[PDB]
């Protein structure tokens, strides 16, 4: 989407890249540069 | 008594972790305008083509 700045804006979908069947204890999603 | 004889046993699981990836196409070819009971797992294919 062109844009400049500030326009949080924008509609569309998401297909699933990657299904790893792991099944684990998830509710941590440290985020780090 | 000690002769070279190897042998490789094996285990599966009792679901400990389920299943990974499932069967591929075991399957032979393709169909066309004759409707023919088939089978995707997911898509009983039933009709013409
Ligand atoms: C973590 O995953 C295991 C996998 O079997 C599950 O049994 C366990 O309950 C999970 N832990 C939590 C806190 O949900």
């Amino acid at each position: 989407i062109n844009l400049v700045r500030d326009l949080p804006q924008g509609f569309s979908a998401l297909e699933p890249l990657v299904d790893l069947p792991i099944g684990i204890n998830i509710t941590r999603f440290q985020t780090l540069l | 008594g000690y002769q070279p004889y190897r042998v490789v046993v094996l285990s599966f699981e009792l679901l400990h972790a389920p299943a990974t990836v499932c069967g591929p196409k075991k399957s032979t070819n393709l169909v066309k305008n004759k409707c023919v009971n088939f089978n995707f797992n997911g898509l009983t294919g039933t009709g013409v083509l």
